[PDB]
């Protein structure tokens, strides 16, 4: 005889629940970085 | 067909044209004529 | 071949070299289906 | 922080950054005795640190280039010849895959029939009359500025990015989809592919015939490109293998490699060209960086 | 949920005439631009 | 969707016709490394 | 051991009124909403 | 054939055809896996 | 003739963090070198309440607990490009034609908007790492 498993998977909307100021964002002023290439410059944004 | 009068000239913005994406009109083909570019296609330029 | 034949693979053993680690490497030698209706199915085996 | 003005002086620093290529100051004493058209241009004084491509003045006979003065973007090809009066002569990709064997009959014949001439009908029968092909027609570059003169001046791009001037409307590469070809396990695995041309011959019982493939991979590491196309065609080298001993003619090898340079993977682009009605497919790549490497053979 | 309301509708038609421009454009390039006189004088200016 | 579906021993072929399954190298190696029995069963089971 | 304020979580800052979606569950007022409208036309999916 | 299954087939919204030719499941734009989907039985149909 | 009515465009909507609701979860400081901080950390100490035992039982001492939180840092980015016709567009007008003045404006209007858009992006990136690590730490309903 045999156990056939097979597993499936389901589109879920799914919500959720947080009390207040549970955790917080100490974060970076975005810096500004420029690669000037010979076609393009491209402008990249980070942020920690 | 020419496309830079749309690049380039006046434009009146319109709020909520499009409720749903355009994602999913660009890629699935719903309009007769469409010109996409991810890059800035710097054509916009050679007026003759 | 004759196992070949009954289970119906029908196509020749992979191969020694790029074949093999193509496989290795990890791969699909099957075509996706022309036709599909409802998604993804796979069903693994124990005896039993 | 403010973010927006950060990224007004990064973008003022690249256009200062660009003008300190583009024109140099003069520390010459600057009297005021020059005309004012001597004097703004003592002012800017531009230098050619700004477009940073390389290219190349070529002239030829324009009964060669039946689609390539229209189309511009394209592979060329020098053909030295021992006519003293023209020494180099330049030859078009689809000109030279006519008589590859890759291509199939139709596409053969359609574009035959656009090269059909005196002077083409001569040039090809000195290619067949040469005894290999690599080291007697030889890659050369891409195509920019057809001008179609008596003698027609085509420029060409040894290296960088593929345009004339303004840095608008930036060319890419045609290569004819049928003779192009991608082999790896994951073809267009993560980022820009380098693009390669693979000379192949081959033979037919009674002569050589070469066949021209472009290549597309991941793989930088020329080592890898060749163990990848040795796996790939290894059955007609084995054909080779018995051909080049029983042959006198001076060749060493089955195929050889060599890099056209960058591309970009979202800049492939399928389409067809046209020249007289025939509808030709091609897959377009759009925007190369050119960087010839070695030939690199494999037997 | 069904309640007569007092709208404020139209009861005309709009109105579109062509100036000078528009004529002299359809007449010898065979087209029109829809609000040529008002996208000419914003042409040229910051806000285009 | 309510469409029955079945499976069989026809179809169940290309998971146990496998020459994984009757191979016996790598049973016969860790039923070789596990380690042997205790006194009480070692005399019963162990003696042949 | 005593401590009041800590400048690394409490900080002196600007303040303003906007309104909110709430229920009340026991006396307890809590914001309710969904982020579908920053989620309404980009790449990502929402992650929920 | 007087053997067709009933269970399989009759019971269900199903294209009379037996090889159901929905083009909800063929890729777009490739007419050879088209018609490998609406002919070839190399490959399988999906339900059975 | 051949018509050619108005032009229309789209508004990309803006969002600033504190207007949606995922803010009262949040509470955000900043801070203006935590690129060089390696981990941040808070420091909580409980003491634990001690009742009376029973005849004859043995008594638990007093019991002082001393944990560490920790700190996950994570970093969001947002790239654009000008090309480089657009650059000589720029700001080094060729001559005073008007057709130069027209893609002047223009490529300056592009610079700005595009600027713009990553700055949403930015937003809306730190929405999505934020609403990314709530989901990475949140456990199931059944287990809580």
């Amino acid at each position: 005889a045999a156990t056939l498993v097979r597993t499936d998977n389901f589109d879920v909307e799914c919500l959720l629940y947080s009390s207040r100021a549970a955790t917080s964002i100490i974060l970076d002023d975005p810096t500004v970085t420029a690669e000037a290439k010979d076609i393009v410059t491209t402008y990249n944004f980070t942020q920690h | 067909e020419n496309w830079q009068a749309t690049e380039i000239l006046p434009k009146i913005e319109a709020p909520l044209n499009i409720f749903n994406d355009i994602k999913t009109y660009t890629a699935e083909q719903l309009f007769d004529n469409l010109r996409i570019y991810f890059g800035d296609d710097p054509s916009r330029y050679n007026i003759s | 071949t004759w196992i070949r034949h009954h289970v119906g693979i029908e196509k020749p053993n992979p191969s020694e070299g790029e074949a093999l680690n193509i496989i290795t490497f990890g791969g699909i030698n099957k075509n996706p289906p022309s036709i599909l209706l409802h998604g993804q199915q796979a069903i693994c085996e124990v005896i039993l | 922080m403010n973010s927006k003005s950060s990224a007004r002086a990064a973008i003022v620093d690249t256009v200062e950054a660009v003008k300190k290529r583009k024109y140099i100051s003069i520390e010459a004493g600057t009297l005021n005795n020059v005309v004012e058209k001597e004097r703004k241009f003592l002012k800017q004084f531009l230098s050619g640190r700004e477009n940073l491509r390389i290219a190349a003045r070529v002239f030829t006979p324009c009964e060669l280039l039946a689609p390539e003065l229209e189309n511009l973007g394209m592979l060329m090809y020098r053909f030295e010849t021992d006519v003293d009066n023209p020494k180099i002569l330049f030859v078009g990709l689809f000109f030279l895959c006519s008589n590859a064997f890759n291509v199939s009959a139709c596409v053969r014949t359609a574009l035959t029939t656009m090269y059909t001439n005196s002077m083409v009908d001569n040039v090809l029968s000195m290619i067949n009359t040469c005894k290999y092909l690599e080291d007697k027609v030889s890659l050369f570059g891409v195509t920019s500025l057809v001008s179609c003169g008596s003698s027609c001046l085509l420029s060409c791009v040894m290296q960088g990015n593929v345009y004339d001037a303004n840095k608008e409307n930036i060319h890419g590469l045609t290569v004819l989809k049928e003779i192009f070809l991608e082999p790896d396990w994951e073809p267009r695995q993560h980022s820009t592919q380098y693009v390669y041309v693979v000379h192949v011959y081959k033979e037919v019982l009674s002569k050589l015939q070469y066949g021209i493939y472009v290549v597309l991979t991941s793989f930088q590491n020329e080592d890898l490109v060749v163990d990848i196309l040795r796996q790939y065609f290894e059955k007609e080298r084995f054909l080779f293998l018995n051909y080049l001993i029983n042959s006198n003619t001076t060749l060493s090898y089955f195929g050889s490699v060599q890099r056209i340079g960058r591309c970009a993977t979202e800049d492939i682009k399928s389409g067809f060209l046209q020249y007289r009605g025939i509808t030709l497919p091609v897959i377009k790549l759009e925007n190369i960086f050119v960087d010839l490497s070695e030939k690199k053979v494999f037997v | 949920y069904i309640s007569t309301q007092v709208v404020s509708a139209p009861i005309s038609y709009g109105h579109f005439i062509m100036g000078k421009e528009n004529a002299v454009t359809a007449i010898a390039y065979r087209a029109i631009m829809a609000d040529f006189t008002q996208f000419t004088v914003n042409a040229g200016t910051e806000q285009q | 969707d309510q469409v029955v579906q079945r499976i069989d021993f026809a179809d169940i072929l290309p998971s146990v016709c496998h020459p994984i399954v009757h191979d016996s190298t790598i049973v016969e190696r860790l039923m070789k490394n596990e380690p042997l029995p205790t006194g009480h069963r070692f005399s019963q089971l162990c003696q042949l | 051991d005593t401590n009041n304020k800590s400048e690394i979580f409490d900080k002196s800052r600007a303040y303003a009124d906007l309104k909110l979606n709430t229920l009340k569950l026991g006396d307890k007022l809590v914001a309710f909403d969904h982020l579908h409208k920053v989620y309404k036309n980009t790449d990502v999916n929402d992650p929920l | 054939t007087p053997v067709t299954t009933n269970i399989n087939f009759f019971k269900l919204p199903h294209n009379p055809r037996g090889r159901e030719s929905c083009m909800m499941g063929t890729d777009p734009h490739n007419e050879e896996a088209a018609r490998k989907a609406l002919y070839d039985h190399t490959q399988t149909d999906s339900d059975t | 003739f051949e018509a050619l009515l108005g032009i229309y465009c789209n508004k990309i909507e803006w969002i600033n963090f504190f207007t949606t609701p995922i803010a009262v979860a949040a509470n955000v400081i900043r801070f203006n070198d935590v690129s060089r901080m390696t981990l941040g950390k808070v420091l909580f100490f409980i003491q634990l309440p001690r009742v009376a035992t029973g005849n004859d039982v043995t008594a638990p001492k007093e019991t002082t607990i001393m944990v560490a939180k920790h700190s996950e840092k994570h970093p969001i980015n947002i790239s654009f490009d000008l090309s480089a016709a657009c650059l000589e567009h720029l700001e080094n007008t060729f001559k005073n034609t008007v057709i130069d003045q027209i893609l002047n404006i223009n490529a300056l209007h592009t610079v700005l908007r595009s600027l713009k858009n990553s700055a949403d992006s930015l937003e809306r990136g730190l929405i999505h790492a934020f609403m990314q690590t709530l989901l990475r730490k949140s456990p199931p309903q059944f287990i809580v």
